[PDB]
RNA sequence: AGAUCAUCGAAUAUAACGG
RNA sequence: UUUUAUGAUCCCAGGCUGGUUUAAUAAGUCAAAGUUUAGCCAGAGUCG
RNA sequence: GCGAGAAGGGAAGUGUGUUUCAAAG
């Protein structure tokens, strides 16, 4: 669950085109949500660490804000009747950790189903 | 700290539940059931009947001492309740509140 | 008023002192860095006394006992990472430490290091325990170190917690616990034959009896102790020390030197 | 057949002799010694019995712990004193009669204590 | 106590499951058992907090019962309340042992 | 019948059982 | 033999809970760590 | 014959209360 959180660091850049980032069970699923939305370019397992590509549109880049919620000293879980008041009138993405594996926000509600807020990419307040 | 005068909280009758029963046939959930009569008692009248009658002294709890200053000047206190039977007596007036 | 000064060494502790270095000092009839007698059939009769242990250094006396303690745990030639080679070599190193420390008394900068190395071979104790059972308790039989089990945490009370300081209780008898000193028990004042009166910081260090920690028969009762008796392993005086090397109610481990 | 009675006066010598009220420790031993009871019965077997009769609860053996503890005493110890019930004369005499016949019918064709069973 | 609002959200349904199971019972392991047939069995419980949104632990030593003297020290094992008070200390009855330490 | 944070008064800690 | 910093021994004081509407893209679907006003449970015995 | 403390704050800290279940005298 460490190893989640050191990501942000490295794909939140300006100045660069590839970062490497540690190599995990957990991170390889993070990023494949991720490139769905269009916001990585690419990425390939170099061994003990990952290499991820950065996208750029006239100069700033796709990413302009990462906001970690959860932490590995806790967990914050959210019915699924709370997470709409918590979201909305917004286009953030947040990933949820449910049951049946990895998937957004949006896909959270459509089933009814407890997950987990793990992060939000795009986010204000 | 030995030999230490301590203090229970106070408690009443206890009224018997209208959902009780005599005797659990093996039980089937993880407690006791509760009674009906609970602390009550049931006896024969004078006029052939049967109606309620307050128990022996129902645990006269001796740890507290008499709230009313001005008990003594109306009641006799250190009272002892003596169950005898021609020449045989039985030993039971220590009313000691068991753990739960 | 009373002055504070160092405790009287009690005759038992000075004789055992000089014991143990005794034991450190002997040199067997043996060769070092394997020099097979197909080797030594080459040299003459003169220079081969060079080569006995008793013309050897001490680098190369504490290294030969190592080999010959290696091979008793070997479990494959050129093999000295395992655990079971670890446990013996780390105990050659730190009676090595130990042994010097009695004859040099100003080097205080070694005295962090053989911390080090007490706490490290305590660590190794604890992996062995769960990958092998049945090998853990040979290798203490061995090499007679104090066996002792984790199976459940350890408590926060000094008086019941182990000390890997006394882990080697039957090799050393003078490393095994005290007496406590810090508030009120500490030891009284009293007055020598020198027109002065004095008061010592520690404890005298008493002897120990043998059945430290040890099986005991037991008698039948229901009172108290036992409210539901003596169990039939105990009457036998058989059962399996957990901590073997608590100190006790009333008792303190003894110091790191 | 034909089980022996045991006399009032007998068990009098029984329990003054181990010694109002005393322990039940010295009780136990000073039993077997006499042989009253008569394989030799040994020091568990009673205290096995005594446990599993639930003779602790029913004399109020735990009355004791309120007035030392007091409040303290009357939660569960997890939620404190375990001597054991000092048994008088008029107690020890039913607790003599009920391990008394508690070991003839162990050995009995027909039980007498709990004949009934559930499938 | 926790107030109407406070027994809907994610947090505080989530720890009330971990806590409990069927007939009450627990999960502890054995830190003593000297006594004949007595085993105290040391349980985990879990509890929230409204304050901060954090979850911590605290320990819950238990004396427990029983019948052929199976389990051991150090050995995970499960307990079952029970509606009575048998002896002076204890309170639970065994029903299995899950995990067995090598003697 | 099971589970079910303790807080203030500045603070001052190891105590009770058997050889 | 048993408790003991996850507070054992131990001194003083405080009894636990509910109460409908309630503005702001803090638009609460239960008023969001903790605020109350008809109310629930509960509160020993004695004529010697 | 039946009803009547309907004016009770004196006791208690791990208690009083709350919550989950159960109860064919």
């Amino acid at each position: 669950m460490q190893r989640a959180c050191e990501m942000v660091v490295s794909l939140l850049r300006v100045d660069a085109l590839s970062q490497r980032c540690p190599f995990h069970v957990l991170n390889v699923q993070i990023l494949d949500l991720l490139q769905r939305e269009g916001l990585i370019r690419g990425f390939k397992v170099d061994g003990t660490k990952i290499d991820i590509l950065l996208k750029h549109y006239k100069g700033a880049p796709v990413i302009r804000n990462i906001r970690v919620v959860s932490k590995p000293s806790r967990d914050i879980w959210l019915t699924p009747h709370e997470l709409k008041f918590r979201t909305r009138f917004n286009t953030g993405l947040w990933i949820m950790q449910t049951s049946c594996g990895v998937i957004s926000h949006r896909d959270c509600l459509r089933m009814g189903i407890g997950g987990k807020m793990l992060m939000a990419i795009n986010n204000g307040y | 700290a030995f030999d230490r005068l301590r203090r229970l909280p106070n408690k009443a009758l206890r009224p018997g539940k209208c959902a009780g029963s005599l005797f659990p046939s093996l039980p089937a959930s993880v407690g006791d059931a509760p009674s009906v009569h609970g602390d009550f008692c049931v006896v024969r009248r004078a006029d052939g009947g049967f109606h309620l009658v307050p128990p022996y002294p129902p645990r006269i709890n001796r740890t507290v001492e008499p709230y009313p200053p001005s008990a003594g000047n109306f009641y006799e206190l250190n009272r002892q309740f003596k169950l005898q039977w021609k020449n045989v007596e039985y030993q039971f007036v220590p009313k000691l509140l068991p753990r739960p | 008023v009373a002055l504070k000064t160092r405790a009287p060494k009690s005759p038992w502790y000075i004789e055992a002192e000089k014991e143990f270095l005794n034991e450190r000092a002997q040199v067997p009839d043996a060769y070092i860095e394997r020099w097979h007698g197909e080797d030594l059939s080459k040299l003459s009769p003169a220079l081969r006394r060079c080569l006995h242990l008793r013309c050897a250094s001490s680098k190369e006396l504490h290294s030969w006992r190592k080999l010959q303690l290696c091979r008793l745990l070997q479990r494959r030639p050129f093999d000295t990472g395992s655990p079971a080679v670890q446990l013996a070599c780390l105990t050659e190193k730190i009676l090595n430490v130990r042994a010097h420390l009695l004859r040099h008394f100003r080097d205080q900068q070694k005295k962090k290091v053989l911390s080090i190395w007490l706490s490290r071979r305590h660590r190794v104790m604890k992996y062995l325990y769960r990958v092998d059972f049945n090998l853990y308790k040979y290798v203490c039989q061995q090499l007679r170190i104090k066996c002792v089990r984790f199976a459940i945490p350890d408590s926060r009370d000094r008086q019941r917690a182990i000390s890997p300081i006394a882990v080697d209780g039957d090799r050393c008898k003078f490393l095994i616990r005290q007496k406590l000193w810090k508030a009120r028990f500490r030891p009284r004042q009293l007055k020598q034959v020198d027109g002065k009166v004095v008061r010592f910081t520690r404890h005298p260090m008493e002897q120990p009896s043998s059945a430290w920690n040890l099986p005991k028969e037991h008698r039948p009762s229901l009172s108290r102790a036992w409210p539901y008796g003596v169990r039939e392993e105990r009457l036998k005086g058989n059962y399996v020390i957990q901590n073997p090397t608590a100190a006790g109610l009333g008792y303190c481990p003894a110091p790191l030197f | 057949s034909s089980l022996p009675r045991l006399l009032d006066s007998e068990l009098t010598a029984i329990f003054q002799g181990a010694a109002i009220t005393v322990s039940s420790n010295r009780l136990f031993k000073a039993l077997l010694q006499s042989g009253i009871l008569d394989p030799v019965v040994e020091f568990q077997k009673l205290c096995d019995l005594y446990e599993e009769g639930r003779f602790y609860r029913t004399w109020a053996g735990g009355a004791h712990i309120l007035k030392i503890s007091g409040v303290k005493g009357l939660a569960p110890p997890g939620g404190i004193d375990g001597t054991p019930k000092h048994m008088s004369y008029e107690e020890f005499r039913t607790f003599v009669h009920a391990v008394r016949v508690w070991l003839r019918d162990e050995r009995s064709p027909v039980p007498l204590c709990d004949a009934t069973v559930r499938a | 106590h926790y107030k109407t609002w406070q027994r809907n959200t994610a947090g505080y349904l989530r720890t009330f499951m971990r806590n409990k199971l069927p007939n009450n019972e627990m999960i502890g392991y054995v830190i003593n058992d000297k006594h004949p047939k007595s085993i105290r069995v040391a349980c985990d419980r879990f509890m929230y907090v409204m304050r901060y949104k954090k979850t911590f632990r605290y320990t819950k030593k238990v004396w427990a019962h029983d019948e052929e003297s199976e389990a051991r020290l150090g050995d995970v094992v499960r307990i079952q309340p029970l509606g009575y008070r048998i002896g002076p200390w204890k309170n639970y009855v065994l029903v299995r042992v899950l995990h067995k330490e090598p003697r």
